[PDB]
């Protein structure tokens, strides 16, 4: 099964 | 003066551009910031899900006159403001007004007739930003936005998540659904007289990612501000998707992939 | 000289009848057509009583032309048959003075399409012929966008005219909103009036908008605003709206 | 020549297989398509056995024509509509299937952009059973501009459910009577205009009542032809006729209401 | 606090 | 009420 990631997952809070 | 209250003043002779910049954003993002610097009139938010990122920039001169004493928010609930710019004239001039902790902006329509309408909102209250990285991308695929506009709705009528890779071969969409499967290859094209009507594929390494095309459809409502879209791939991102403001700015969408568990 | 009411009109611009039906079928659900040798008139309210339209369409308008009849229409009923007449069809309408039915005759300039429909059997006020204070002449579809931009604001428009100019107001839950038209748009004021109105029925008014491209607003602090659309060269449609008051 | 049975067209002109599609899928919901050395046809009685549709796209206007034996696809007709609304309108459609394979492969090629799209829809098993259609003789037949039928059929069915038609010597009248009122609507012939003509061949009187909820469904092949031709007989349905381009038909017959005896 | 006036209040049955 | 007659009554199979 696929499961949808988060951009949080990716980018940080600056 | 020092101790000035901050303000913004923005005089867009375009008003149109305002108003299909809110009808881009309003679906995917409720509330949010915009925020005033000397670059431009700014905006950056997520959706409620957290899925999907909006930033977007109207540069300081395309507009007829730029005051953003300090950097100001304006808190907005991007549907109230879409209902009031809708009743904006296509041709009209639109002022935009606001105090720095203001509690309404005022939005000011001109006519080039001698009408002139004004339309004062309540803002809100809003935040922390996400730090976007200046990657390089494994793969960009510039195409004709209403080409990308179509292929996502087709699609999305077959099925909810398309794969998007990047090969020798060219960019391939595919999907599956209940009713069958789709698979869509475009190849590089410049063989056209104007190059906003290109397919320009740039590859520096293979990539394939699977994403939700219920977002991928949002974004193609920015596609009446910009004849091209740009999307960015590489396999440890979220996508973007880039439609240029006219010529005074842009508005990136950022999606992040579905992946195996 | 003993003969029963006959009425036969014949419109070679029959659009006009389908655009006059789509401008009060919504606000009045029935009402008397009235056959006089002025025109073919209609009065009526709405079923709250706060909005008034009175249509003429002149003889002179029709190339043939006979008439004191009524005809009770179910205006829906009479909009869902003229909906089926061409918009280029020449219509005529034929009727008895008690009669049970009225049949419209659309006909083409080879298509000919006959269409009969029951009557009804359905107290008028009287018209004022007063001076306003302020008279306004402006695009309808521009009043029309006003009308429908406020609305999705608020529910009710403040009219006032002054020496500045004319200026629409509203407002509501998420803000307010004016709009100001300076003195084409003709402005004449005997004397500065302004006035509240319901948008919901302004609104409904605009649904004349195809029939001119121009409207007109009369306006005095003592009367229901009339908001005016000319029928071609031929006649009116004139809307009364009351208005609210302190 | 123990060849596997092979079906292979390509239509340069998409739409047409695209409206033809929109024209039945509604009528009927799982049919054949029929593969002869005549071309690509179809038949199929929408469910209630009242309305019958034969539709014939001729092999000449393909321009590969490949039907190898005596092939037939079964089919959801809406699955597939659903595929070929995602052809543009001026694509290349080509249709590749396997006698007894489980699926159907329809390719779509831009004539100007170097996109090619594959989709790809499970086959069913139907059984045949087909009605042959004699080569009658009508009493009187009309052929008339598709959007005044179209406009006929709407208009009186929002007055009532059955139309009368009948040809005599004054021409052609469709009649109805509902709740609401009664209505008539009169054509004579008119050859003084090209496709707005009316022409009426009459060789005898006919009178005929139809359910007009089935005639507006035919009414849905109108964007295929600027005229359309209607054929009565006292002894037969009615046959309302469409032209596919120059390249066939789609034929729809109507049983007719009747006086009981 | 306005109040919805009615066409009644300001013309006659004639 | 009239009656509606099916395909069947006029072609066979």
């Amino acid at each position: 099964p696929l499961v949808q990631t988060k951009i949080i997952d990716f980018f940080r809070i600056q | 003066n020092l101790y000035f209250q901050g303000m913004l003043e923005l005089r867009l002779v375009q008003g149109s551009l305002l108003k299909k910049v809110l009808e881009s954003i309003k679906d995917l993002v409720n509330d949010a910031n915009f925020d005033c610097s000397s670059t431009g009139f700014s905006l950056q938010a997520m959706d409620s899900s957290h899925v999907a990122l909006v930033s977007l920039l109207l540069r300081s001169e395309g507009f007829e006159h730029y005051r953003c004493d300090r950097n100001l928010s304006m808190g907005m609930n991007l549907g109230n403001m879409s209902k009031m710019l809708k009743c904006a004239g296509n041709d009209d001039i639109i002022t935009i007004k606001a105090d720095d902790g203001g509690d309404t902006v005022t939005f000011m329509f001109e006519s080039p007739q001698d009408k002139i309408a004004d339309f004062e909102m309540k803002l809100m209250d809003i935040s922390e930003h996400l730090g976007i990285p200046d990657a390089e991308y494994h793969s960009i695929v510039r195409m004709p936005s209403n080409e990308f506009s179509r292929i996502c709705k087709d699609l999305s009528s077959i099925g909810d998540t398309v794969v998007i890779s990047v090969t020798k071969e060219g960019v391939k969409f595919s999907t599956a659904g209940d009713i069958g499967t789709a698979n869509i290859v475009l190849r590089q094209n410049t063989t056209v007289d104007k190059p906003e009507d290109a397919i320009v594929i740039e590859m520096k390494e293979p990539v394939s990612l699977s994403f939700a095309l219920r977002y991928m459809n949002s974004f193609t409502k920015a596609t009446p501000l910009s004849d091209t879209v740009t999307i960015s791939l590489s396999s440890e991102l979220p996508v973007v998707v880039e439609y240029k403001v006219a010529e005074m700015g842009y508005i990136r969408y950022y999606l992040a992939p579905k992946i195996e568990e």
